[PDB]
């Protein structure tokens, strides 16, 4: 909503066909009368590439409406995005706390195992102690 | 309301068989995925648990 | 995390109902509705040109493709299971 | 401002070189590579004289309000509905028209095939007028 | 599901982060220590550059079909952009009908004088001559 | 093939020579956005580091009852309902998660104590057998 050159809010945004660029009336119609082409990237043009006049026809405009058409759908596609994104970050804690529970489960389980030989050395030990 | 539902039922009845039985096929298709994705994320699992 | 989506979704699912959906173009103002019905009832036997313009074609064409998708992953489970059975190998001497 | 094409508020505008025409991304390529020619101008069409149009301000989408989905939902369903209606109604009198026009044509074929009965009848009358 | 160097199926894909084209190992690892960069683009990279092809995430990963809310407002948005120019290819129809319908009425407007005064002299000349 | 970020199926890949990873353009943009780096490995990363991919053009067909009532009645709550339900789900996987890694610090602690204890018992009867 501004100019390609002056940068001001223009009342018939000229539209060159080269690399079309919302510019204003005078802005662009000086630059044409100062060299015959646009603001972007000093290609060729002429004065007849603008059309000026607003696209108001049978589009049937409607002042951007709240609830009617395309709003609900890109709000829709927006929030769905950011709910897989969070539940991203959960499942994230899911794998992470699965992957300490195997080393736990493995840790633990492994090492009771060290207590079923220490209590058989011990037992067989403080037997022969009194045997012997 | 009905003069073109009468057909838009129809000719899609008329897919309800052909893309029905490949809807049998998608079906199966992922499903068995999801033991290919569970044994996944238990290849995730066993890789350095161990 | 996320945006106010979180306490939105939070009442929606402790909630439970759903959303009023739209049951608008269907039952017929109402003379728009069953206006409405023709016109969607064209574009339904458009979409069923379109759909019909393949038939058995385009879905064996995502057929052939979900199968050449699919054997990527159990390779994956292959290279898995190498990996740690022979780990348990060198575990074992 | 407005697309030409859509009515639309359009992200990938595109402009032709045989005519000035910025038009949706979505309907320039579909129309171009349907058939060879051009929307409005009828200028012989080929795609890459396209020109990727962009005013990297102008996007501006809506903060309609913090409503409940339970408003947008409806919402859609009736602007739907109602565009279905509004798109007939751009067939249907562009139908009638059409039909008004050959029938004034009709009436201007019988108006011309009377016009030459009374041009008969009159120059019949005046070479009696001329004994 | 398709390989873009050899046409052959990869069984062990690895898209490059450099032109990104979905790329098989057993071709690609040697294409980048042959020459080292990308084969459409040619930008460089190497073994380390090209990377595997992972799962998504912790997160459930899921089939693709219209179901998703995402994919649904694609289809909707289909649907309904195609309806506005459907729209455009009535109200086209219309500006030619109307203007030959009003062009019609001109002619015929022209023609309505013509026979009003044709009828009127035709009466006018006949009873003259007959009032002889 | 899939993204990492949104767990999406992308028709807009887009991956990144900071952290190759196969992530969908939408939530890339929305998090090197939030914080310049990747978000799964955060090597720091600006949004014109990566590149885009260019894809297949992969389509899922249209079912047989595709319409406004289809999609909008009946299929968008099938949707959202079932991202309520899979989110909560989640959540409530990671309450389990957490009372299993409580209950595991646990089982560790006991682990670690007793053989703490058996270790030295055990060679304590072996050092009374060795005097």
């Amino acid at each position: 909503l501004i100019c390609s050159i002056s940068n001001e809010v223009p009342e018939h945004p000229c539209v060159s066909p080269v690399s079309n660029h919302v510019y204003e009336r005078r802005l662009i119609e000086k630059y044409i009368a100062e060299n015959g082409t646009d603001p972007i990237n000093n290609q060729p043009l002429s004065e007849e590439q603008l059309i000026d006049i607003k696209v108001a026809h049978p589009i049937r405009p409607k002042p951007p409406s709240a609830t009617s058409i395309p709003a609900i759908l890109k709000a829709l596609q927006d929030e769905w995005d950011a709910v897989m994104l969070h539940s991203f970050t959960l499942r994230q804690q899911l794998q992470t706390t699965r992957q300490e529970l195997s080393h736990a489960l493995y840790q633990h389980d492994a090492a009771c195992r060290v207590i079923a030989r220490l209590t058989k050395e011990v037992t067989a030990a403080r037997e022969a102690l009194a045997t012997l | 309301m009905t003069t073109e539902a009468k057909r838009a039922a129809k000719m899609e009845k008329k897919m309800k068989i052909l893309l029905g039985g490949y809807q049998s096929r998608a079906m199966g298709l992922m499903k068995q995925l999801n033991d290919l994705w569970d044994q996944i994320e238990q290849a995730h699992l066993e890789l350095r648990t161990f | 995390t996320d945006i106010m989506r979180n306490e939105f979704e939070r009442l929606a699912a402790r909630q439970p109902i759903e959303l009023l959906s739209m049951k608008r173009y269907e039952l017929p103002e109402c003379v728009n509705n069953s206006m409405a019905q023709l016109e969607h009832q064209a574009v339904r036997i458009e979409n069923l040109e379109l759909m019909s313009q393949h038939g058995c074609n385009a879905w064996k064409v995502y057929n052939e493709n979900l199968v050449h998708m699919i054997e990527h992953a159990q390779k994956e489970l292959q290279k898995l299971r190498k990996h740690i059975q022979d780990l348990n190998w060198q575990r074992k001497n």
